[PDB]
């Protein structure tokens, strides 16, 4: 039903630049359903973001949300060593639950 | 007295479990009670409470008037006040 | 401090039945406010959602999937689990069982906050 | 015969706008109100409404009677009853 696009399969950038990860919805989607999860490799993905514009507990503030409707965006200002990991974004409404495909960010 | 919320001679009892629309119009009938009513309860200070909340006419309880219409909801579970 | 731990065997055969079985330690399953779910992540590509449980006993699952999936919970024991039945070389993956927070009514958290280690299962 | 919710005398008034915890007690105390405590709400049916939702301890509510201290809490924003 609901289908989370992610445009830019990789990015390249180099540490200290900021990043906006652009996560697009097929249909109008609430704020509060939308989160943004990061996963390195060989770990189980982290909460970032719930709501599109709250931060999980031990987040730093770097990491933070915008967005609405079919586009929402996750905004990393300064991108330290541990930032560069798979960003995925997720849709869920207490029912069917939908992942985006991931942007991977590398230099 | 009301274990819930007053206003005006209704007594409103919360049921934390997540259940369908359905489901909660059945479980409010064996109560003998009706879910809350949108009208009834939209400029009033319940609506905090009650926000995200089934409401009589089959559809969550939300202030704006604008709503996510031709979606389908039926399959969706939360919580409600009765 | 709520932990998520998987257990199962890692050889699942063609045309069987897996037999993955998620414990949880320093919480309750019965929690009002949150479903238990299992997630699929194939190596290499993409997170893809198998199903969700509530202590009650609903099930709601990825219509794709939802002819094979029975999930099940058992509250004394504090366990959930997954079984996949008509399993093909495609379902290889790592499997993660996670917690589907719903919020409280004030607080709405609509997020999987904590995640299992997770178990590879492949085929024969 | 408050706008809230009732029990042993004490009434809790809600407030919908998220705040820090030093934010939610200086308007609790600037409304001659204090946060609710912990042991009062834990085994009654409060709970299902104050949970994550500010304590007097410093601490989100939370129905578990031990758990880890994230002792992270500065940084969170939820809201509060008084």
């Amino acid at each position: 039903e609901i289908v989370l696009t992610q445009s830019p399969g990789t990015l390249s950038l180099s540490p200290g630049e900021r990043v906006t990860l652009s996560c697009r919805a097929s249909q109008r989607v609430s704020s509060t359903y939308l989160a943004w999860y990061q996963q390195k490799p060989g770990q189980a993905p982290r909460l970032l973001i719930y709501g599109a514009s709250s931060r999980a507990t031990g987040i730093p503030d770097r990491f933070s949300g915008s967005g609405s409707g079919t586009d929402f965006t996750l905004t990393i200002s300064r991108l330290e060593p541990e930032d560069f990991a798979v960003y995925y974004c997720q849709h869920f409404d207490s029912s069917l639950l939908t992942f985006g495909g991931g942007t991977k960010v590398e230099i | 007295s009301c274990n819930g919320l007053y206003y005006q001679g209704s007594c409103y009892i919360l049921h934390s479990d997540y259940k369908s629309f359905e489901d909660a119009k059945a479980n409010c009938a064996a109560e003998s009670s009706t879910l809350p009513n949108k009208s009834d309860v939209l400029t009033t200070w319940l609506i905090d409470y009650v926000e995200d909340t089934w409401g009589s006419d089959g559809n969550p309880i939300t202030k704006t008037t604008s709503d996510y219409q031709d979606s389908d909801v039926s399959q969706e579970v939360r919580k409600y006040f009765c | 401090q709520l932990q998520l731990q998987e257990s199962g065997p890692g050889l699942v055969k063609p045309s069987e039945t897996l037999s993955l079985t998620c414990t949880v330690s320093g919480g309750s399953i019965s929690s009002n406010n949150d479903y238990w779910g299992w997630i699929r992540q194939p190596p290499g590509k993409g997170l893809e959602w198998i199903g969700s449980i509530y202590y009650s006993g609903r099930t709601n699952g990825n219509p794709s999937l939802k002819s094979r999936v029975n999930i099940s919970a058992d509250t004394s024991k504090n366990q959930f689990s997954l079984k996949l039945n008509s399993v093909t070389a495609a379902d290889t993956a790592v499997y993660y069982c996670a917690r589907l927070r719903l919020g409280s009514l004030l607080h709405r958290y609509r997020a999987v906050d904590p995640w299992g280690q997770g178990i590879l299962v492949a085929v024969s």
